[PDB]
């Protein structure tokens, strides 16, 4: 037992709900106690979705226990099919439903629904939200994605973007523009903007692009084995990472590496004399492992910052996290306790903190310039404006976002000196 | 009537209770789902180091009941070492804690035995399997009630957790009226816990303290059944019903409550300009819907179409139901899909719904106002009657402005 | 002799300098005292320009008067021709050179340089930097732009954008995207993207698009008289003004409207319940008249704000400013003095202030949420990221930028109550 | 070379002067250009409501010295109506004011006749056709000098506007030297103004104060030429010259100064990691270039290929030039294109040039430091020797090895 006040990741069913919400025509009939409908507010509020999350809840009570729970689940699935008319059903359990002995997949199969039904086996007490999303995307691919003849032209699959993801929407657009500039069409983006029909055509792509390993690594590996689809190991966050991604994607596709640097201003604006004070600014970095590794490379190579802190809350990416941290000469802080991150920041006293909203709130009470780079965020952090973190426009956004706290601090400091 | 219930477990009321009781910690024996709910509903509160936490269960904790109890004991010891300022620990139940049959009553007695009397460990359930939203506050108060000391005095008990400014207005208005002692059951500190006896008489402030009403009735307290203090007329009738129990005559009542009534009526009229002549739909969130639909119908001139509550306690909402017009139909059974279909058919001008249902209804073309704000914001008594009207007015004002 | 600490506008030579650094092949040979080269710093640091501004100064001293100072002017223009080798030379004088009796135009004719030479007589003490830019652009158009055959396909001129302009680069990009989506190509962008050849081709466009009247209205009214090119009277800031601009551009071009709404997010994120508290919030507005008039419509018709203060420092647009403010039940604050706007803010006590940089600092001293909407800005108010204020993506940027101060104040207040 | 010069008019001297003189308000009689320059170079200070304003010359102000002077008196009286805190007013001359031939020396006398006991109005010319950059500061100081009272006691005298921390540490080290009470001409308030006489021998802390040096020589005070306190060695020889003039024993001086010299040497060595064996170019910005080159070449090991100074006062800078190696090429006069070609050909590893020139040279691939920062940030004496070294250590050349 551990007393937790802040969780970087929710329960796995929240990740499965993210997969269902990003996808269209996909419904999640979740066996949950009455009052577990709470995570719908995350999608309706944080992401401002004009459509209610495609999730049906049994919402069983104390009276509905034992024999009544299975009947409640079966009625929930059949009524969800009758009402929403989805093209594929996910069935899953909450922590409470995992505790009770109803077999969700067995009931769903017993209903014999016309559309494919995906059985979700997410251990809720030992795993977390990103595992839920990754495993849900996996099982959807296994159920629906099959070996398919490849497109006549070179085509790609954007794998990883799930709902409630940090700037996934704008990253999709930026990577799509990159690939189109190369001459590579995006066959399907999944889970966001996907359908069971699109999961069916996932086998038609010549190669996969794993934008977000946290929510798509299992699906990318499965496609590698069955669908014979190699997936990119480079996440295009930052100029150097974007150019490595350009070269790797061009090699996989067979097209010449072409990228548009015309709107790219991060290198010149870091080379300018105004950015000289940024040299040697110690930075602490925390959040999801992919974003932390990418942001550490951006900071050191393109910003003149010295990385004094580096960590992640995904134990699934501990080995990549430690391997990346060794490159900067530090030991990665792989933990899910915000107290440990606070202790590390206090013992480290970074000049700038790049991380989650928890790290953006630890900095304020310590009076440290802060910016958000990772998944746990607020409604404010989801922007109406185009705010990619990937590609060259994402590099410009990263420059402005990371420099804004330092510029503000310097301006307020000068104002205080001038009284 | 039975189906998907888009409500919150009563672990949500813990957020208000920790704000209203500064010496109370709310330890939640639940899973990562309940901790995630607590942080999502708290929003900014979790970043201020609040006085509620979740003891997340592990697989070994589900497997071993004795192991889980020992680990809970260790966690409570570490909590009290970490936060000595806590004087009352609230071991709240949860859906998993119920399924594992983790008897929190035994743990509460044991920890009260070993950590007594420095910290008093009470047990109540916020599980959504049993409770819902404000029923968490009701369960907390009903768990507080049995341990209250006995008294022989004629004391008025202001049952209900209120914002400090609203509680201050309450006690000021009551003292001006001429009543005797006023105490609040959700006391700020354990030392200020009121006493309940056969002569004790209590008045409900929020229309969801049914189990608290029963627990106080078991101790011999008597209920001042009054319309709940929402708006000018609601506050007026609340204070009038308390006065009839305390002997305050019409002359003193009108010499005390005339000025606040007069200004509150003007404030409501000014802040309810667009509400007049518009229908309002209520979906079951917080059981505030009838006692506040009365305010909207009578004061603001709204024409309520349907009032939905998680469950009616007709005994404590009797006067407020009596002041309701016969026109609105009231529903206690919640199936979110059927209720959304009813909303679509009615096409209400305003739709008081939950946070999850708000944005989709706005995208469909229905103005909505989340009822969670009503519990968090001060909307009680006289000064905030204009704020109460403006809470429902500003969605309609925004819809008119934006089009 | 009014004691001035902050000027909202520089000297007219600064605006002419903005026009010069906007174009390529146009050099500003300025008759100026030594030390008047300070405005080069503005272009090299504020806008972060890679190359030196195309400005050559005489930098005379007290030892050089009479025949000498004219000789330094001759040497400066000749040296500019020899080493800078521009396709066109434009000659002006500073305040000090305006006082001294040296004819800038006559000496240029005496040189008989092959490149076209335009003389800008800009009243330094009567007028200001916006008039300087407008009159410089007008003189450049008069000398180089000539009537020519219309382009085969429909094309437009983006008139107004200059260097040091607020969001001019990203607004150019956004309006270009909006016109290409509409089937209208951009014949030229002048003077920020133009050249003497492009200024010559200005007459080829079917119509002009007056992006910024402050700097482009004189050239638009001249091109509506000599090149017979009507200009759009609406500036596309905000959703409603963007639709008005699309309608007028379709009417002028004859093409279908075809507005691309798919990436619009301002309407929904303003209609969402998270923006309910925005209703009735009082906003004070100051800055150049175009941006203030557009931002008032955005704040009222699109964000639920009530406008309590509406003003401009650009007295050239006094009639449009007052006419716009009359529609909001206000008296327009047409003043060049920042103490007057300070008094207006203190009297009104708004909840949000949208203005220039001094407006932002006044708000910061007064503790009012502030966002920058107008031309006088810092280096920090030139983003590397794509930050249009115009068009549909400009609407999203506007929503985020105007809402960020309110969100940050609300969050700070909530944290203060909680802790 | 007489060509285009990319240097600031001396009204920029006001910007850092008023931070040291908290009693003085500087009123500039100029056009919109001078107010715009003043606000642009001030930056955030103008938002912080500072003590410099520009009495903007209007078209009606251009014609008529009597009328314009009357409006000037109106504005000055209005300003002391707003600002009774200030006792010093500087009628800073500007280029349009000089062209108008608007006598501001007369105006200072008239305003001193009006409210002399209440306000002491000084007068100098920060005009561009007359004065360049820190020549504004030294012109203001030289204007202050003649009004200063005479004294008959030999006291150590400090000339130059310095940050309060730097001034405090300088007077602290001078006191641990033991002989010679100190005094600073740019006093924070006119009440604590110094007494200047023939006996008070004055030491100059910043090179560009040549007009102030001349004005102090008119008073009878003689100058002790010394290398200016930039880095450990320059500060050491400055203090050694001061001690020798006051007869402080060599062993006592070395013993008292050893610790800060050691700390400064450690700090300059730590900062000068990428500076050794490097080439530095100086464009004429602030007249600090000779002492800058001395410090860099000797302590930092950075060979100077060309030292450019807008005005080289050889008499005062003589000890510093003696300390400087023969290799650096000192140049007088500024033609921006000639010096740009010179830096392009020399291919320097660092170029200490103006801010209007810094970013273009970075675009061309040259590492640039802007010397306008130097007059702002504390770069004097041991306690700031490390910061001074690191300021040239990472104006790129620590970012170049990071960007490229
Ligand atoms: S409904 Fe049950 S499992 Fe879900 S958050 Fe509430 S108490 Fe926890
Ligand atoms: S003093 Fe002369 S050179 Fe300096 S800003 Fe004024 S006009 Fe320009
Ligand atoms: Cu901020
Ligand atoms: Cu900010």
């Amino acid at each position: 037992m551990k007393l937790t006040l802040w969780t970087y990741e929710g329960p796995p069913h929240v990740g499965a709900m993210r997969v269902a919400t990003g996808m269209t025509g996909m419904h999640y009939v979740l066996h949950a106690p009455q009052g577990d409908t709470y995570a719908d507010l995350l999608f309706t509020m944080i992401e401002r979705r004009g459509k209610r999350p495609p999730v049906s809840y049994t919402t069983f009570q104390a009276r509905d226990l034992g024999s009544d729970t299975a009947e409640l689940f079966q009625s929930a699935c059949r009524d969800a099919y009758e009402r929403f008319q989805p093209q594929a059903i996910m069935v899953g359990s909450s922590c409470t439903a995992e505790l009770i002995q109803d077999d969700t997949g067995g009931l769903a199969d017993a209903l014999s629904l016309p559309v494919p039904v995906v059985h979700l086996e997410l251990p809720s007490y030992q795993r977390k939200e990103n595992f839920g999303a990754d495993e849900s995307f996996l099982q959807i691919c296994r159920k629906l994605a099959r070996p398919m003849e490849r497109t006549e032209k070179v085509s790609c699959n954007l794998l990883g973007p799930t709902a409630l993801g940090f700037r996934h929407r704008d990253d999709i657009l930026e990577v799509t523009r990159l690939l189109e500039g190369m001459g590579i069409a995006v066959n399907a983006v999944a889970p966001m903007g996907a359908s069971p029909a699109d999961i069916a055509r996932l086998g038609a792509a010549h190669f996969n692009v794993l934008l977000y390993p946290e929510t798509g690594e299992s699906a990318a590996r499965w496609a590698e084995k069955t669908l014979k689809q190699p997936y990119t190991k480079t996440v295009p966050i930052g100029v150097g990472a974007t150019r490595d991604f350009v070269a790797e994607v061009a090699a996989l596709a067979g097209v010449a590496p072409v990228a548009d640097d015309s709107r790219l201003r991060q290198p010149w604006w870091s080379a300018s004399v105004d950015s000289t004070y940024l040299t040697g600014k110690r930075v602490f970095l925390f959040g999801d492992a992919t974003h932390v590794i990418a942001a550490a490379r951006v900071a050191r190579d393109e910003m003149g910052f010295e990385v004094v802190g580096m960590g992640c809350y995904n134990r699934e990416f501990a080995r990549p996290m430690r391997a990346a941290a060794k490159g900067y000469g530090l030991e990665a802080l792989v933990t899910d306790d915000y107290l440990e991150v606070e202790e590390a920041i206090q013992a480290l006293a970074p000049e700038l903190i790049l991380g989650t909203q928890m790290e953006r709130h630890i900095a304020k009470r310590l009076g440290i310039p802060c910016a958000v780079i990772s998944a746990p965020v607020h409604v404010q952090d989801f922007p109406a404006r185009y705010s990619p973190q990937m590609g060259f426009e994402g590099a410009n956004v990263l420059f402005d976002t990371w420099i804004h706290p330092l510029t503000m601090g310097l301006e307020e400091h000068l104002l205080t000196m001038f009284r | 009537e039975r189906g998907q219930r888009e409500v919150f477990c009563g672990l949500t009321g813990i957020i208000w209770l920790h704000r209203k009781m500064q010496d109370a910690f709310f330890l939640v024996v639940g899973s990562r789902t309940c901790a995630h709910l607590l942080q999502s509903a708290a929003g900014v509160m979790i970043f201020a180091e609040p006085r509620f936490g979740t003891a997340v269960l592990e697989e070994k904790d589900l497997a071993g009941l004795a192991d889980a109890n020992a680990e809970l004991d260790r966690e409570v010891d570490r909590l009290l070492a970490r936060r000595p300022d806590i004087r009352q620990l609230f071991l709240v139940g949860s859906c998993p804690s119920e399924v594992i049959k983790l008897d929190l009553h035994r743990a509460a007695e044991r920890l009260s035995a070993h950590h007594g009397p420095a910290v008093r460990v009470y047990n109540f359930s916020g599980s959504g399997i049993e409770t819902t939203f404000t029923q968490g506050e009701d369960a907390c108060l009903a768990s507080i009630v049995p341990t209250l000391p006995a008294t022989e005095a004629r004391e008025l008990l202001l049952v209900g957790a209120l914002p400090d400014v609203v509680e201050d207005q309450a006690v000021s208005l009551l003292t001006q009226l001429g009543i005797g002692p006023v105490r609040c059951l959700p006391a700020h500190h354990a030392a200020e816990a009121p006493g309940v006896g056969p002569n004790t008489v209590f008045a409900l402030v929020q229309p969801f303290l049914g189990d608290t009403h029963g627990a106080l009735t078991r101790r011999g307290a008597r209920h001042i059944a009054a319309p709940f203090p929402f708006g000018e007329e609601g506050t007026t009738l609340w204070l009038k019903a308390i006065a009839d129990e305390f002997g305050v005559s019409a002359e003193t009542f009108e010499a005390v409550t005339a000025a606040p009534r007069a200004r509150a009526r003007k404030a409501v009229a000014a802040a309810s300009e667009g509400l007049r002549g518009k229908s309002v739909f209520f979906l079951p969130d917080s059981q505030l819907e009838p006692s506040l639909a009365r305010f909207l119908t009578r004061e603001c001139g709204m024409s309520a179409v349907e009032v939905g509550t998680p469950f009616l306690h007709r005994g404590i909402l009797g006067p407020d139901l009596d002041l309701l017009a016969e026109g609105p139909v009231l529903s206690e059974g919640q199936d979110v899909e059927r209720q959304l279909d009813r909303v679509r058919a009615a096409r209400p001008d305003l739709t008081v719904c939950g946070l999850g249902l708000a944005n989709p209804l706005e995208a469909e073309g229905f103005t909505t106002k989340w009822a969670i704000e009503l519990v968090f914001t001060p909307v009680h008594f006289y000064e905030q009657a204009g704020d109460l009207a403006g809470l429902f007015s500003r969605p309609v004002r925004r819809r008119a402005i934006l089009r």
